[PDB]
C-alpha cells in the first residue's frame, strides 16, 4: 500500500551521473519552505535563501520556518520526498562534520562549510544534523566572536577569536567560520549583538527600581538579595512615557534574541554500525 | 650478577585440532519450529528467525 | 480513481498475508521458517537495545528501570548506560539507610567507575546525562544486554503482560491532595549551592499539570530554598557562575489509579518503590527553570 510522498521534478536535464549521485541521498534530510505535493527542484534545500550579506543568524532563522523532508526514492523525471510525523522512527543520513552515538538528540544547524549536486547556477546545500549540545556550543561561540569584532586590531583579541574558533567533540576538530568577513560583520549579526547588548544595558538600569519596591514585599526573601546584588554591581561602578518605552524596547530585544537563545530537537539516535553514515531516529515535531 | 637468580615463567598458545567421541542418542535435543520477530528500521527491516 | 474505489473500506492490515507468506505462495515454496504469524509485528512501541557490562544490571534484571545515558569525560567507553537507582546514590534527598543498602548492591569496578565518572568532572548531572527509556528485556551475561523503550507501553511479546515503571520511594513526589484522572511524570534534579560542592537532589513528579509555566511556578514554590541557595551562592561567590537551580524534563504519562508501592527484592535486599503499573513512555529534553 502506497504511502504520502512528495514529487519533486527538474526542470535541467539530469546525466546518469547526476541521477546516480542523487541516490546516494536516498535518507538526506531535505527541507522545503512549504506544504506542497509538487515542487520544483529550485525549492529544495538553502540555495534559495542564500545571500552575500547575510549570515548563520538569518539561515538559522529560515531553517526554523521549513519543512523538514527525508528523500525517500530517485527515479527518471521524479524524486519522492516523505514529510515524517512525530513519534514515529525514521533512517536519517549522518552528513555534519560529527560522528553520532545512541541516545543523542539531533537538531538541524545551516551547513558552515563524490560532491554534492549542482545543476546551473543551482546547488543542493543541505543542512547540518549535529547533537544538541555542539550546536548550543556552536552558537555561543559565534555570538561571542561577533561581540569580540570591534577589538579586532589586537593580537590579543585575534587570538582569543582564534581559540574560539576551534571546537571539539567527539573524535573530531573543525574551525567554524568568523562571522566577521571583509573585516566588517554583516547586518543578522550585528542585529543579534546589538539586541544582546541592549537588553542587557536595559536590565542594568530598569531592574533596580522595580526590584526595591516588589522587595519590600517579597515573602520569599530572595528579592532582598536581588537588590542587594544589585547594590553590589551598582558599587562596583524620567518621564512615564519614557520608562514605558524602555520597557518596550527591553522586551522587543529579548523577542528578537528568541530565535538563538532556543533551539529544537528534531530527532532522537538509536542505532549505531560501521555504516555510520547513518542511523534510525524518532522525529519530533 | 646482582645477589638474584630470577626466574621466567611465560604461556605459548598452540593451534590444534581434537577429536570428540560420543555415543548413540547420548542427548536429546528437543526443539521446535523457528519462528520470525520483525523489528523494522526505517529504510530497510530486520526478520529475526 | 474511481467513486467505487474512494467508497472501498481500506484492507484490513491484519487480514492480509505477509511479504515472506506472498512470496513463498507465489512460487508455491515451503520453508522450515514459520511465517505466517510474525511476533513484534503490531507492537505500536519503539525500542532499542542496549549493551551494559554485567556489573551496572543489579536492580534492572526485573523489567520497569528506567535507563539514563551518562557521558564518561573519557574517549574509549564514551558512555554508560545507568539506571535511575545507581544514580540514587548520589542523590541527597535518599534517607542513609536506603543510600547504604543501594551502596551495598552495587559493588563492582563498573558501578564505582561510574559513580566517579560522575563526580570527576564540574559540570552538572543533567548538562552529563542523557535519558533514555525505560527497561523491559534482560538477558544476562559479562557483557549484558537491556532492550528499553523509547516511546510506546512496557509490555511482552504478545502483549499478554504490561510492565510498570519502578520509582525508588525517597525519589517519589506528589503535589496535590487529590489526583485527576491522568497525570504526567517529570524527572527533576534540583541543586542545592551548600558550601564548597553543590548538592544534587533527584525526584520523580507525577502530576496533572501539563502546562510548563504552571508546573515550574509550583516547582518554583516547592523549591524556594533551593533559590535561595542560588542566590546567594551567586552574591557570596562571584567568578563561579552557576546555571539553574534545577532542571525539569518530562517522561511520560499515567492514570492517578495505577499508582501503587511495591517492593524489590535482589540479593534478598528489599527496595521499596512506587510503580506505576501501564506507564507509557514519552521523552522530552531538560527544560532548566531559575
Amino acid at each position: 500500500a502506497m504511502e504520502a510522498n512528495i514529487f519533486c521534478t527538474f526542470d535541467h536535464k539530469l546525466s546518469i551521473a547526476d541521477v546516480g549521485k542523487l541516490t546516494k541521498l536516498v535518507a538526506a534530510v531535505v527541507p522545503i519552505p512549504q506544504r506542497l505535493h509538487l515542487i520544483k527542484h529550485y525549492q529544495l534545500g538553502l540555495h534559495q535563501f542564500v545571500d552575500h550579506t547575510r549570515g548563520y543568524v538569518r539561515l538559522r532563522g529560515l531553517l526554523r520556518n521549513m519543512t523538514l523532508t527525508l528523500m525517500r526514492r530517485v527515479e527518471g523525471n521524479q524524486i519522492l520526498l516523505h514529510v515524517p510525523t512525530h513519534g514515529l522512527l525514521y533512517t536519517v543520513l549522518n552528513t555534519g562534520p560529527v560522528t553520532w552515538e545512541k541516545g543523542d538528540a539531533l537538531c538541524v544547524l545551516p551547513p558552515l562549510f563524490e560532491n554534492l549536486l549542482t545543476l546551473g547556477q543551482w546547488e543542493l546545500v543541505l543542512p547540518w544534523i549535529v547533537p544538541m549540545p555542539l550546536a548550543l556550543e556552536i552558537n555561543q561561540r559565534l555570538l561571542i566572536m561577533g561581540l569580540f569584532s570591534l577589538d579586532r586590531s589586537y593580537e590579543e583579541v585575534k587570538a582569543a577569536v582564534q581559540q574560539l574558533q576551534t571546537i571539539t567533540f567527539r573524535d573530531a576538530t573543525f574551525t567554524i567560520p568568523d562571522p566577521v568577513i571583509d573585516q566588517h560583520l554583516l547586518i543578522d549579526m550585528k542585529t543579534a549583538c546589538l539586541s544582546m547588548s541592549m537588553v542587557a544595558n536595559l536590565a542594568s538600569e530598569l531592574t533596580m527600581t522595580y526590584v526595591r519596591k516588589l522587595a519590600l514585599e517579597d515573602s520569599s526573601m530572595l528579592l532582598v538579595k536581588c537588590q542587594e546584588l544589585l547594590m553590589r554591581l551598582d558599587r562596583e561602578r524620567v518621564s512615564p512615557d519614557d520608562e514605558i518605552a524602555r520597557l518596550s524596547a527591553l522586551f522587543v530585544m529579548l523577542r528578537q534574541l528568541d530565535d538563538l537563545i532556543r533551539e529544537q530537537v528534531v530527532f532522537t539516535v538509536c542505532d549505531v554500525s560501521p555504516d555510520n553514515k547513518s542511523a534510525t531516529c524518532i522525529f519530533k515535531g | 650478577h646482582p645477589g638474584f637468580a630470577l626466574t621466567a615463567v611465560r604461556t605459548d598458545t598452540f593451534e590444534v585440532d581434537m577429536l570428540l567421541y560420543s555415543g548413540k542418542s547420548c542427548t536429546s535435543v528437543i526443539i521446535n519450529n523457528p519462528i520470525v520477530t520483525k523489528e523494522e528500521r526505517d529504510i530497510s527491516t530486520t526478520y529475526h528467525v | 480513481m474511481d467513486a467505487r474505489a474512494v467508497a472501498k473500506r481500506p484492507r484490513d492490515p491484519a487480514d492480509e498475508d505477509n511479504e515472506l507468506v506472498t512470496a513463498l505462495k507465489a512460487k508455491r515454496e515451503v520453508n522450515t521458517i514459520s511465517v505466517r504469524y510474525l511476533y513484534h509485528a503490531d507492537h505500536q512501541a519503539l525500542t532499542a537495545r542496549f549493551f551494559v557490562p554485567e556489573g551496572l544490571v543489579e536492580f534492572e534484571a526485573q523489567p520497569g528501570a528506567l535507563l539514563i545515558r551518562m557521558e564518561t569525560g573519557c574517549d574509549s567507553p564514551r558512555h554508560l548506560y545507568i539506571s535511575l537507582y545507581l544514580l540514587g546514590i548520589r542523590a541527597s534527598n535518599v534517607s542513609a539507610s536506603t543510600r547504604c543498602l543501594l551502596e551495598s548492591v552495587y559493588t563492582a569496578s563498573a558501578a564505582r567507575a561510574a559513580l566517579q565518572w560522575l563526580d570527576l568532572g564540574p559540570h552538572l548531572l543533567h548538562r552529563r546525562l542523557e535519558t533514555l527509556g525505560c527497561v523491559k528485556t534482560v538477558s544476562l551475561g559479562i557483557t549484558s544486554l537491556l532492550t528499553c523503550v523509547m516511546r510506546g507501553y512496557l509490555y511482552n511479546t504478545l502483549k499478554t503482560e504490561v510492565f510498570a515503571l519502578m520509582i525508588p520511594k525517597d525519589m517519589y513526589l506528589t503535589w496535590e491532595e487529590t489526583r485527576g484522572r491522568l497525570q504526567y511524570v517529570y524527572l527533576i534534579i534540583v541543586y542545592d549551592y551548600d558550601g564548597p560542592e553543590t548538592r544534587p537532589g533527584i525526584y520523580v513528579l507525577t502530576s496533572s499539570i501539563a502546562h510548563w509555566q504552571t508546573l515550574v511556578d509550583v516547582a518554583r514554590g516547592k523549591f524556594a530554598r533551593e533559590r535561595c541557595s542560588f542566590v546567594n551562592r551567586r552574591i557570596t561567590r562571584p567568578r563561579q557562575i552557576p546555571l539553574c537551580t534545577g532542571v525539569i524534563q518530562k517522561l511520560g504519562w499515567c492514570l492517578a489509579d495505577d499508582i501503587h508501592t511495591s517492593f524489590l527484592v535482589h540479593k534478598e535486599l528489599k527496595l521499596s518503590v512506587v510503580r506505576l503499573d501501564n506507564f507509557s513512555v514519552e521523552l522530552g529534553d531538560f527544560r532548566e527553570f531559575v
